[PDB]
């Protein structure tokens, strides 16, 4: 995941972060907190979640049996919503 | 109401298809029958939202394929030990459901005409193999239990429907295949492109068919007693076979006819799945009957003489 | 390009990759070609993955596989050249759609692996 | 062949006599034609 | 009740593990349904080469002719499933129920069935954790299993 | 126009055998064992009547060396050539012409 | 060809666009103006890892199959 900081065009415009073991389907942030917090899906059968500033991992999300080609946040950021070749949707509480 | 009954009926379906025969559950068994009318009913006069009807049909008819057979395993499952051979020499579940309903009905010259008309799918040997088995086999005792023979003739009964349903199906798509897949109708014949539609379900599984076993779709049962080699030595038989494309060439061409057609009828279906319901071109199955017809007329024409 | 329509496609070397495995698994008898036999082990469910053909015309009578292997949750690539895919089969005549099968006791299963994970990749 | 075919599953298993039958009806050849026997015992067999 | 879900489920779970008989139990009873029902014995015949003519595969097809009511097919290869393991005990229940609708005599089965003692299987062990049938002979065990 | 045979001949004319059989009391015969008592002797009068022809002429043609050449091979497996009989009687009913 | 379009249609809207997100800009910007000055460390870091721990601690609640294919889309609707 490359993070790119454009407020700093030519100092420290890119932060890379390492995803997943295959390669990432979808991003997404955590909306009404303003973001500061992201969280990522991609092949691997993970979703992991990151910070704004840190940009590391905080845990690792299991769940999906299979590819997960898309996720989605609530807006209060509370529960987790996403698909994969699972063919199911799924939640996190 | 139609979209009120059918998704219940297909669920029965499922219920007694789930239901193993040889165990009868006759009452469950007979509360087909309302919605086998109704879905006649539904079917016959309605010619109104064919487009959402198609899927609901390749969804329904393996059920009734599946559920037939079922009928048959059951009906065969009473019939066990009484006059075994019966399935052997008979292959059809229509066939044998009505001769079964001729041999049960006691009302001789009378009873060879009798299911030669009734039954009116029985060829000369047929019956000469039937009367054979009647002779050695068939025991000419009373029924083991009237109520056994009130169940069977319930069994004929709703085979005998269930049948009726199925052949209207294919008399309802053999009407629509012109929309449906117009390249299959091009290629061989809207009977012939309704019968393979027919018993292979949603075009989508037609297409999911490999083109080697198209060839004998339709083939009634192989049966080691009947004869099999032809002239023309094709062992499939089947629909396609008796299309008017094969059966307008010469003798020896039928069988390479019938490989090269049946290849070309299953990439017409899959051109045809792949198609829209709105824009289809029959170019593709045009060129594909010149490519046809020109190997036809190679295969028929044979070599020049060598000078000697 | 090979037609609009068609999708996933590889890139020149993951095509020789994909081509190279195809070669290898046909000298291990693990490789079916030709459309029919591609629907086959599909149906069966013992397909690795599937190879078509961008080149090939029509596209529609390789497009009826997508929606099978999307069915099945198999994975498949598009090779360039049908004459290319057919030459690494082992045929003169260009074939249009081959299929890696399943073998437990295969030496090459690693590389049946790793290529499957590339086009899994390419498949999003 | 069918009745034949019948009086010899009285006799034999019926896979044999299938075999029989089945044997009987074959491709004939001359030169330059071809043609079936449906009809009729070929008697070069040897179980003929 | 949907079976597409299951069938993706077999597959995966037989690219993890092709060599393990249960997962093709239940693609076999998943065939069994016969919402296709197109490809069934090459089903069986693949059952057999993976799984290496399993006792629990070999049950299994005999359940499935038992569905399709040929009890001398089903009777056959639930006789197989015998040779290969007499110790599972489900082979017996669908023997007692196939010998039950055929018609055989069962005397030389129950003969071999109390030489065999048989407990293995989903449908034995469910009865001995019934709890009324915990502690009482296997003959009315098979009895209350049909 | 079809089998010249109509129904009720065949029903009586079966029905003769039929009646006959059950009046001498005939025990069908089985198919041939996988393990059959005479069986080897029983391979080895065919093969000796197919060699009946062959013993005289010195020389042999394409077809007769072919003939010959399976019979040869009959001799040397027996268990073999039983085994590929077996599969013919219950298997194949479309040959060659 | 490099700006060769007129897009007549586009300058009515594009001048609807830059008053948009001129506007959005100095309000978003302003929010952030309050918000860097009014933070502190503390209350700053225990929220933060507050919430990190939560989504660290989240786990699969529930799943609902839908489709024979797989699901490429999932968009969670406004509230």
């Amino acid at each position: 995941i490359n993070v790119w900081d454009i407020r700093k065009r030519d100092e420290g415009q890119l932060n890379q972060i390492l995803a997943h073991r295959n390669i990432v389907t979808q991003v997404r942030f955590s909306k009404e907190d303003g973001g500061k917090k992201l969280v990522s899906c991609g092949y691997d059968n993970l979703i992991n979640v990151y910070s704004s500033d840190t940009w590391l991992k905080m845990g690792s999300l299991a769940g999906h049996t299979d590819k997960i080609i898309s996720l989605d946040i609530s807006n209060n950021s509370h529960f987790l919503v996403s698909g994969g070749w699972d063919r199911s949707i799924k939640l996190w509480n | 109401n139609p979209f009120e009954i059918l998704p219940e009926s297909i669920e029965l379906f499922r219920t007694l298809a789930l239901i193993s025969p040889d165990r009868l559950s006759l009452s469950e068994t007979a509360q087909i029958l309302p919605k086998i009318v109704d879905l006649k009913r539904i079917l016959q006069q309605q010619e109104i939202d064919f487009i959402k009807l198609l899927p609901f049909f390749n969804e329904i008819i393996p059920l009734i394929k599946s559920n037939i057979k079922l009928m048959h395993n059951f009906l065969i499952s009473l019939y066990s030990r009484r006059f075994p051979e019966l399935s052997s020499l008979i292959p059809s579940p229509l066939q044998y459901s009505k001769v079964i309903s001729i041999l049960e009905n006691e009302n001789e010259s009378d009873e060879l005409f009798f299911h030669l008309e009734n039954k009116a799918k029985l060829t000369r040997e047929q019956i000469l193999v039937l009367t054979m088995s009647m002779k050695t086999s068939f025991k000419n005792k009373e029924p083991l239990d009237i109520k056994t023979r009130t169940q069977i003739l319930e069994a004929n009964s709703i085979l005998e429907n269930l049948w009726k349903l199925q052949e209207d199906i294919g008399q309802y798509i053999a009407s629509k295949i012109s929309i449906i897949a117009p390249n299959v109708c091009f290629l061989v014949g809207p009977e012939i492109a309704a019968q393979l539609i027919a018993h292979a379900g949603g075009v989508l599984e037609f297409s999911r068919i490999p083109s080697c076993n198209i060839a004998s779709i339709g083939k009634n049962k192989h049966l080691s007693h009947e004869l099999h080699t032809l002239e023309s030595g094709v062992r499939q038989e089947g629909y396609l076979f008796a299309s008017d494309m094969i059966q307008k060439f010469p003798v020896s061409v039928h069988k390479q006819m019938l490989r090269m057609l049946c290849a070309k009828v299953s990439l017409a279906a899959r051109v045809d799945a792949g198609q829209k319901n709105g824009d289809r071109n029959t170019v593709l199955a045009h060129k594909w009957k010149a490519e046809l017809s020109k190997k036809a007329r190679k295969l028929s024409e044979a070599p020049s003489i060598s000078e000697t | 390009a090979p037609n609009p329509k068609a999708f996933p496609l590889a890139d020149a070397a993951l095509t020789q990759q994909i081509l190279d495995v195809v070669q290898q698994a046909a000298n291990l008898r693990q490789l079916k070609k030709g459309a029919n036999e591609a629907t086959k082990t599909l149906n069966r469910g013992i397909s690795e993955f599937i190879i078509m053909a961008a080149d090939c015309e029509p596209i529609e009578i390789l497009l009826h596989l997508p929606l099978l292997c999307e069915d099945k949750n198999v994975p498949y690539v598009f090779v360039p050249s049908r004459v290319a895919l057919g030459r690494a089969c082992g045929v003169s005549r260009p074939v249009i759609a081959a299929s890696i099968t399943t073998n437990d006791a295969s030496a090459i299963k690693t590389q049946i692996y790793a290529v499957k994970d590339k086009i899994e990749t390419l498949l999003i | 062949f069918t009745l034949l075919n019948r009086l010899l599953r009285l006799i034999v298993d019926p896979n044999i006599a299938d075999y029989i039958t089945a044997k009987n009806n074959v491709v004939i050849n001359f030169k330059d034609m071809s043609h079936v026997n449906k009809y009729g015992l070929i008697r070069g067999l040897k179980f003929a | 009740g949907n079976l597409d879900q299951a069938e993706l489920l077999v597959t995966q779970a037989l690219q993890k593990f092709p060599s393990n008989a249960l997962l093709w139990v239940e693609q076999i009873k998943l065939f069994k349904h016969g919402n296709k029902s197109s490809l069934k014995k090459t089903i069986f015949q693949d059952a057999l080469r993976r799984t290496q003519n399993d006792h629990r595969v070999l049950l299994e097809i005999g359940v499935s002719f038992y569905a399709e009511a040929q009890y001398e097919t089903s009777l056959k290869w639930l006789e197989r499933a015998l040779k290969k393991c007499s110790r599972y005990g489900d082979t017996w229940v669908w023997l007692f129920r196939t010998y039950a609708r055929l018609g055989k005599d069962t005397v030389d089965l129950y003969n071999m069935f109390d030489q065999c003692e048989p407990t293995y299987g989903p449908e034995w062990i469910a009865a001995s954790k019934n709890v009324k049938m915990q502690y009482c002979t296997p003959r009315e065990i098979l009895l209350r299993l049909m | 126009n079809g089998p010249e045979i109509t129904p009720e001949e065949a029903t009586t004319i079966f029905s003769v055998m039929v009646e006959w059989l059950e009046s001498r009391s005939f025990s069908p015969i089985p198919f041939p064992p996988l393990t059959y008592k005479n069986d080897t002797k029983i391979l080895v009068l065919a093969l000796e009547d197919l060699k009946d022809v062959y013993a005289s002429k010195v020389r042999l043609n394409a077809s007769e060396r072919e003939e010959l050449a399976l019979i040869e091979e009959a001799y040397d497996n027996p268990h073999d050539t039983l085994n590929r009989i077996k599969k013919y009687l219950l298997t194949q009913r479309v040959f060659k012409p | 060809d490099f700006f060769t379009p007129a897009t007549s249609e586009l300058i009515f809207a594009r001048r609807f666009l830059i008053n948009y997100s001129l506007e959005r800009s100095r309000k978003r910007l302003q929010k952030e103006m309050e918000r860097h000055q009014k933070f502190n460390t503390r209350q700053e870091l225990l929220s933060r890892r507050t919430e990190l721990q939560r989504m660290a601690n989240l786990e699969l609640a529930g799943s609902q199959l839908v489709s024979t294919k797989p699901i490429s889309a999932v968009s969670l609707s406004t509230d």
